């Protein structure tokens, strides 16, 4: 059926394609992995300009229509879920193995034994690692904070955001630290508000121990700070899902009124009804209202001379945040008020900010809330928000670190000590899984090489040197001096990548590859 | 001056019949590939613009559209075959055509269609007793229960993407078999799901059971995320205040009235919500909605819930925890309820999950997929649902043929036989249908490399000389016993393979004029 | 389905390779063959072909039917050509030279399919062929009448064969009667004389064999006699034409007086006229120039009963004149002189007539000195029908030629193929291996013509070809008994007979190049495997 419109490839031109395709998806993000990187400007066809070093966010916005590109697109996006970091290199990985791959088969391979190859000397590598590896939360306990943070750091310097890498890192360590359980080890990133606005510089950017949001505090005349109320326990503040206007029904209503009896008992009915629930959160003994949906006129000005600054409309997962932060409860009707379910928060202020008429405001805490706020600033959108995603970049790498404190030091060497071992069980494969061993680990050679591409070293040069060196001594960790300082070895350097995101990586791209591989015919049509 | 049917194409002729059968032959030829251990895949992207990969033999004929009314038969018999068994769908079709195609020899040399039909009739109908006679019925004859289907999950995964992580997922497929009542093997209850990112065998294996996240309301991030022995209530309806859906008109002439209705209101879901709380549950579940006060009021009083619950999901929620769905709050009474060994709310693949794990009383578990792609995810689900479903017809017949072209082989073998005491017009037609069933063997040797020619000829001597369970030593290229190798595979298949099969074959060889009409 | 892409190797034009082409290739050559597979065997019928203005041509001749229908695609036009050697070569044959390609390529193409490297079927086709052809030697034989019987089982398949007896009868007459030395021996007879003529009038039957020569025209002057000689007469054969001269191309005439005009003027009708006179006195009584008369130089014929044509075919002329000893008059000069030479250069024929056909009327020069030449004249139905029976007299009469100039024929009947069958294909084993498989198609294969010869039927052709099939399969047990080989179809009974006896014969000469040919094509396209297709302008 639809015969016409519909290509065919199968092999002699389509395996050539398809290596290809990854090959040259690859040449253009090869130039962004390494701390001497380059980002990448990209343009929405609406007209959206962003620029970014991070691999998944590039090859997402490339709109492209060759099938193979489409699926390394998700390979980096993939990787981007599970882990956070890879992105930039697990492609890079892929396309060399690939051409890796193609290589052989034009020696009379079969693509499809080429592919069990490849799955068992992989298999073979996570292992080597997997036993190599360190460990950190067993060890310190101040050392698993300056390893963790050591970690972030490392996985900053390929980022503008590296100009001030002491902040940003410190700042993924802590924001992590603060809304998972050593035990649970369970980072749920709900409980973190990347918000991020314009102005200063990315130094300017701190993290927020409560929640930010924008408002002018519902009455103009009220106050603009908001003190602990003389000696008691910090502020306290209404945290209400009720609207501060007469209540309604839910079903009709048609309140038939017959004469000006009612209706003169109504008149007074809305009237005191605003004293009704003015009284109601006065009573609780709080300082500050914070209310789902807005109030009215009345409603307001009696907020106003009770000394009640308050904040009309404030979103779900933003009213929720005030709880967490402020250890409150969420109340339903006026009367379920109550001195105990208060928001024991520990100051809120107005912000002002330059001269942006906008002026959103902070809600504080001082002691590790249940809820940060990475607030971003920066000279300009793009440094912001590429620094919005940067400091998400480390926040996983501090998240993965828990979840397995295993650590391999990058630089390279972590990708170099598989291709020595999976080259050494080389010689033992012999026949055709030789050539297979060879090419996995060859295919990764191309990771170290190519940050020497990009920090200006010789790759055949380097490769050999940490080759050599991490065998003459023992398969450790040896990485590729990169930005220069003394010599190699990533441990001074304090150069580390979390384990068990690199075996993920590590196989992100042997399975893609496996599937590409099975593919000997393909059959495209058009867009009728 | 008159016509008699406006310019509509209408063909017929000896010619029509052979036209049929090439037309076939294509759709055949397609599939081909896809065979064997070492078989090739394909990747198609249909003017949909979805892009698909994957080797179910029946997938890839679904996604060709075809319309060629002959040829659109191998579509046909392609689907069946993954019903009726599961697995086989790219053999159905490779047989189903090339049987049409040893038949041109005769329809080209001037013979009947109606003989050639007889003759294939009594070919399926000896070749088919022929794998009942060899169907190996075992029980503990040296095979165990647990190595049969797993020894079968195995082969059958064999040759898909999901091959060279077979161990993992074999043991991961029968132990989904098993999960539910070996007395009604129910496939809707092993319900799969799907998670961006993550190994191709970083999946996991849900005892009890697992299901999205729904949870869409304010006040969550309260409510413990993790229970033990929690009490669930697999509650079928509502929980909101104004309600979801559905009213009345509440009209009052008095201010008091007004005021009093609303205090009702609000008492009225309150009470059915203490209902709930009143049937001391920890997990809260329900296909319809959970309000923003309703998951409000729970968040307090550490109760978990989520509203708008997958309708396929409660039936497998209740499998678990052993609930038993409710809909009012009134007449909760404890029996109904359900508890499992533990819960918790992961961050899988960035995506958080709610699951029910642990629950040595469930009917029916879960199991989440991993992968690199969309499309390998999609292939993975794909592979398993062909091994789960082979398995599942492994219990209910412990009857199995040892595959790897040697029962195909060796139905040929008797049946080539057959047709020397038959002699004659019936004599070619059976001993064709004979050499046709080669087909497997032939393609499965081509398709990896192996010398097809001298390896098949290899087979038919000692297969016919004897080891009627000789096929393809898939690792040293050579034939050997599948069964003792361990390939095996139920009868059920190709016995249903070869019926259907040649159904095809045969409803082409009778049709000599297809009248397309336009419009 | 359907091949498509390009991305790397950028060429100015279409390219497939492998199985694409490969197949393409086989789809071809089958098409092409299959028009005229329906036209095999005496059961085979002949088909209308009709072009744009409307007009057209019912025809069985297989080479003119694929020469007639338009084929474009390399392999499809090899089998037009390939159909075209044969009727150029032996003369008739066509319709199944093609079939048979058709029938190795198709089937070596299976082979491949099944992995089976194109050479090493190649080389297996090669030998199959070796052995075959030697075996053909082993059913064959010396003239030992074979000719009445050739020429008409060369008709079964045509129009002309309803009359088989008749005109298989004329036909061999005919030719005989023309045969020559060519030169240095030889004895071959004419690969093209006899001109065939035809006339719409009468029977199909009544088709007259002219006992001498029939050319094609009036007699200039309707003033001149239209039948001369009933004993004997001197004739002509010109070249030169008898016009008024024009001198050469760069002979300006340039008077300078006045006087001169006139005279050099009326030299010029004189001039050739004087050529005439030279001729006529030689005893010409009739005149045959090949370029044309005057019509004064006409006068001169005329005033003296001189039966003379005008603007001859030259291709007749050179043969009315070795019939009639003549010579043909290039220019009359020898040494420095000019003259026709009297009855030294004239030819001696017994009579030259004017018959009437209806509508048409030629001459013919029937009875000569050293003529010993035919020449036939058909009548029939229409043009339709007429060209048609020409079309197959001659895809007859040719055969003839060849099984004369060749002294070896074969029983037909679809036996040849029979027999090489069930030969090479138990000979298939003296080799074993893959290569077993090819020679045993090309055995197999050969048994297409039987197979199509009596599919041709309607009925289930299936028998015969089990039977014949069955036969030679055993006659080669003791090949003892009575070896009986020759033993063909019969469809129009539906049984086997000894064709030699029931008088199928075909020469040996045919089947032997229609074979070693065919595969010549088959093998170049095997070697096909990549068609890179260029851009035209
Ligand atoms: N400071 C550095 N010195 C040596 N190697 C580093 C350094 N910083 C990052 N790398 C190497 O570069 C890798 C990170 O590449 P990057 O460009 O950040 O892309 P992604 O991290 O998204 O793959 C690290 O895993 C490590 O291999
Ligand atoms: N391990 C194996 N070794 C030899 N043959 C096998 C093996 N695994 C499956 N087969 C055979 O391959 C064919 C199945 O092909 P497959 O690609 O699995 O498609 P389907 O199973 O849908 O027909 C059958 O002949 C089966 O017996
Ligand atoms: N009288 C006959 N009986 C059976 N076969 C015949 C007879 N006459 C010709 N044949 C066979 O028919 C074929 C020739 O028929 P035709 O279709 O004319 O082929 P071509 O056009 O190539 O000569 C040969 O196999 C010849 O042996
Ligand atoms: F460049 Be990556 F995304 F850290
Ligand atoms: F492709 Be099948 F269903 F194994
Ligand atoms: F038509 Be055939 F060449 F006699
Ligand atoms: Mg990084
Ligand atoms: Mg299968
Ligand atoms: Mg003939």
């Amino acid at each position: 059926k639809d015969q016409g419109n519909k290509k065919r490839q199968h092999g002699l031109e389509a395996k050539k394609s398809h290596i290809l395709a990854a090959r040259s998806v690859a040449s253009i993000i090869k130039t962004s992995l390494g701390p001497r990187g380059l980002d990448k400007i990209l343009i929405s066809p609406d007209g959206e300009i962003t620029i970014t070093n991070d691999g998944a966010t590039i090859l997402s916005q490339m709109e492209l229509d060759n099938e193979i590109a489409k699926l390394l697109v998700q390979l980096s996006k993939s990787q981007d879920d599970e882990i956070g970091d890879g992105t930039t290199g697990v492609v890079v990985l892929a396309s060399a193995l690939l051409d890796q791959a193609l290589e052989l088969i034009q020696k009379g391979i079969h693509p499809i034994k080429i592919a069990n190859g490849f799955d068992e000397a992989a298999k073979l590598a996570i292992s080597k690692l997997e036993e190599t590896c360190d460990d950190i939360s067993a060890s310190n306990d101040e050392l698993f904070r300056d390893f963790l943070l050591r970690a972030a750091k490392t996985s900053l310097g390929s980022k503008i955001v590296s100009k001030d890498h002491d902040r940003f890192a410190e700042m993924a360590v802590e924001a992590v630290i603060n809304v998972m359980d050593k035990d649970r080890k369970d980072v749920d990133f709900d409980l973190i508000k990347m918000q991020g606005r314009v102005g200063g510089s990315i130094s300017d950017s701190k993290l927020i121990n409560g929640v930010i949001l924008d408002k002018d505090f519902s009455h103009p005349q009220m106050p603009k700070c908001v003190l602990p109320k003389e000696g008691s326990d910090g502020v306290k503040l209404a945290i209400l899902t009720c609207p501060f206007e007469p209540p309604k029904p839910k079903t009709k209503h048609k309140l038939d009124i017959s004469s000006v009896e009612e209706y003169q008992k109504l008149q007074t009915y809305e009237q005191d009804k605003f004293k009704e629930m003015i009284d109601d959160v006065k009573k609780a003994g709080a300082d500050v209202v914070i209310c789902q949906w807005g109030f009215d006129d009345e409603a307001n000005h009696l907020l106003l001379q009770n000394d009640l600054p308050a904040v009309r409309w404030v979103g779900g997962q933003e009213l929720e945040h005030i709880a967490i932060s402020t250890n409150g409860r969420i109340v339903p009707r006026f009367q379920d008020l109550s001195k105990d379910k208060l928001g024991t928060c520990s100051r809120i202020y107005e912000q002002e900010f330059g001269t942006t008429k906008d002026r959103m405001l902070i809600i504080e805490q001082s002691k590790e809330t249940k809820t940060v706020t990475c607030f971003v600033r920066g000279s300009n959108k793009m440094i912001v928000d590429e620094a919005e995603r940067a400091l998400h970049d480390s926040l996983c790498v501090v998240r993965n670190l828990v979840k397995d404190s295993r650590v391999v030091y990058g630089g390279g060497a972590a990708e170099v000590t598989m291709s020595l071992a999976v080259s050494e069980e080389a010689d033992k494969q012999r026949g055709i899984d030789q050539y297979a061993f060879r090419g996995f680990a060859q295919a990764l050679d191309t990771i170290p090489m190519t940050l020497a591409e990009n920090s200006g070293l010789d790759p055949i040069g380097t490769l050999s040197t940490l080759k050599s060196k991490q065998l003459k001594e023992k398969i450790s960790n040896i990485g590729v001096d990169c930005l220069g300082y003394g010599s190699n070895d990533m441990k001074e350097l304090f150069v580390v990548d979390p384990f068990i995101g690199k075996k993920q990586q590590i196989l992100l791209a042997t399975q893609l590859c496996r599937m590409i591989l099975k593919i000997d015919n393909v059959i495209i049509s058009g867009k009728d | 001056i008159v016509v008699l049917k406006e310019g509509t194409d209408a063909s017929q002729g000896k010619g029509q019949i052979i036209s049929n059968i090439n037309a076939c032959v294509a759709v055949q030829e397609a599939l081909k590939p896809t065979l064997g251990p070492l078989g090739s895949d394909i990747l198609i992207v249909t003017s949909n613009q979805k892009t698909t990969i994957s080797n179910d033999g029946a997938t890839i004929l679904k996604l060709l559209d075809v319309v060629h009314p002959a040829a659109k038969t191998l579509v046909d018999i392609s689907r069946a075959q993954d019903a009726e068994v599961g697995d086989g769908t790219t053999s159905v079709t490779i047989l189903a055509g090339e049987l049409m195609k040893e038949a041109k020899p005769f329809l080209e040399e001037g013979i009947s269609s109606h003989l050639i039909m007889k003759g294939y009739r009594k070919a399926v109908s000896l070749a088919v007793e022929k794998i009942n006679e060899l169907a190996v019925d075992i029980t503990s004859e040296k095979s165990s229960g647990r190595e049969l289907l797993e020894r079968c999950a195995r082969t059958a995964m064999s040759s898909k993407l999901i091959h060279n992580n077979a161990d993992f997922f074999v043991k991961m497929c029968v132990d989904a078999v098993l999960s539910l009542d070996r007395n009604d093997l129910d496939d809707k209850l092993i319900g799969i799901k799907k998670i961006p990112g993550g190994a191709m065998e970083e999946s996991l294996f849900i005892n009890g059971v697992a299901f999205k996240k729904t949870f869409s309301y304010a006040g969550f991030e309260q409510q413990p995320k993790k229970f033990n022995n929690p009490k669930i209530l697999s509650l079928n309806v509502e929980l909101e205040l104004k309600a979801e859906k559905d009213n009345a008109e509440v009209r009052v002439e008095h201010v008091e009235d007004y005021q009093a209705i609303v205090d009702a209101e609000w008492q009225l879901i309150f009470e059915k919500l203490r209902q709930v709380e009143e049937t001391g549950a920890n997990i809260v579940l329900s296909k319809l909605p959970i309000g923003d006060l309703a998951t409000q009021f729970f968040a307090d009083r550490n109760i978990f819930c989520a509203g708008r619950v997958s309708a396929d999901d409660m039936n497998r929620v209740i499998q678990a925890v052993g609930g038993s769905i409710q809909s009012t709050t009134s007449d909760i009474k404890p029996e109904h309820l359900g508890t499992c060994a533990l819960f918790e709310e992961m961050q899988i693949g960035s995506e958080r999950y709610n699951l029910f794990q642990g629950c040595p009383q469930a009917k029916t578990c879960t199991l989440l997929l991993r992968g690199g792609a969309e499309q390998v995810i999609a292939e993975v689900e794909r592979s398993l649902h062909d091994a789960i479903m082979i398995v599942k017809r492994a219990l209910q017949n412990k009857l199995i043929v040892a595959g790897g072209g040697a029962t195909e082989m060796e139905v040929s073998k008797c049946l080539r036989d057959y047709s020397k005491t038959i002699a004659g017009k019936q004599q070619m037609i059976i001993n064709a249908f004979a050499k046709a069933l080669e087909v497997i063997p032939r393609q499965l040797c081509e398709n990896a490399g192996f010398d097809a020619i001298e390896i098949l000829n290899k087979l038919r001597l000692a297969h016919s000389k004897g080891e009627k369970w000789y096929g393809v030593v898939f690792e040293t290229e050579n034939i050997g016993d599948n069964f003792a190798k361990f390939v095996w595979e139920p009868a059920l298949v190709k016995i249903n393979a070869l019926n259907s099969a040649t159904e095809a074959t045969n409803l082409i060889l009778s049709v000599d004029e297809t009248i397309t009409n336009k419009g | 389905f359907n091949n498509s892409r390009s991305d790397t190797l950028f060429l100015g034009g279409e390219k497939i390779s492998g199985d694409d082409i490969r197949n393409q290739n086989v789809l071809a050559t089958m098409a092409v063959a299959n028009v005229v597979k329906s036209s095999l065997g005496p059961v085979g019928l002949d088909k209308m072909l009709v072009d744009d203005i409307g007009d057209f041509t019912v025809t069985n001749d297989g080479a003119t039917i694929l020469s007639l229908l338009d084929v474009q695609h390399p392999a499809g036009k090899i089998l037009v050509e390939l159909a075209q050697q044969q009727d150029r070569e032996i003369g008739d044959g066509t319709t199944s030279v093609v079939i048979i390609a058709s029938e190795l390529l198709k089937r070596a193409n299976e082979l491949v399919k099944n992995k089976i490297h194109p050479t090493t079927i190649i080389t297996g086709f090669r030998v199959a062929l070796r052995e075959a052809i030697r075996f053909i030697n082993e059913v064959l034989s010396t003239s030992v009448e074979t000719l009445i019987n050739i020429a008409k089982t060369s008709m079964s398949s045509k129009i002309i064969g309803a009359d088989s007896d008749f005109f298989s009868n004329m036909v061999v007459d005919a030719l005989l009667a023309v045969k020559t030395q060519n030169s240095k021996g030889e004895i071959k007879y004419p690969v093209k004389a006899v001109n065939v003529l035809k006339a719409h009038g009468k029977s199909a039957t009544e088709s007259l064999l002219v006992p001498g020569y029939a050319l094609n025209c009036t007699v200039a002057s309707q003033a001149m006699p239209k039948r001369i000689a009933g004993g004997n007469v001197k004739i002509a054969c010109l070249d030169l034409n008898l016009q008024k001269a024009r001198m050469a191309m760069g002979v300006q005439i340039n008077i300078d007086d006045p006087e001169q005009l006139e005279q050099i003027r009326k030299r010029e009708a004189g001039i050739v006229l004087e050529r005439v006179k030279k001729i006529i006195d030689a005893g010409a009584q009739v005149v045959l120039t090949t370029k044309g008369i005057d019509d004064l130089c006409l006068k001169e014929f005329v005033e003296a009963k001189i039966m003379g044509v005008r603007r001859c075919k030259k291709e007749d002329l050179r043969r009315i004149a070795r019939a009639t000893g003549a010579t043909l008059v290039s220019s009359m000069s020898n040494l420095e002189g000019e003259e026709t030479f009297e009855s030294s250069y004239l030819g001696l024929c017994d009579e030259v007539v004017q018959a009437k056909f209806s509508d048409d009327e030629c001459i013919l020069i029937k009875g000569t000195s050293k003529h010993s030449s035919s020449s036939i004249i058909l009548r029939g139905a229409n043009d339709y029908s007429l060209d048609e029976m020409e079309r197959s007299l001659h895809d007859s009469l040719s055969v003839v030629k060849r099984t004369l100039e060749s002294g070896n024929v074969v029983p037909g009947g679809g036996c040849v193929e029979a027999a090489l069958n069930i030969y090479l294909d138990n000979f298939a084993t003296t080799v074993g291996s893959r290569e077993q498989l090819a020679i045993a198609e090309f055995a197999a294969a050969l048994l297409i013509i039987p197979k199509t010869l009596a599919v041709n039927a309607a009925k289930d052709s299936s028998e015969l070809v089990a039977k014949l099939r069955s036969y030679h399969a055993a006659s080669q047990m003791a090949k003892k008994r009575r070896s009986y080989r020759n033993y063909g179809l019969d469809l129009i009974r539906g049984k086997i007979v000894d064709e030699i006896h029931a008088g199928v014969l075909e020469p040996t000469i045919s089947k032997v190049k229609s074979l070693k040919s065919a595969l010549e094509a088959c093998v170049a396209i095997l070697r096909i495997d990549t068609m890179i297709t260029v851009d035209p302008e």
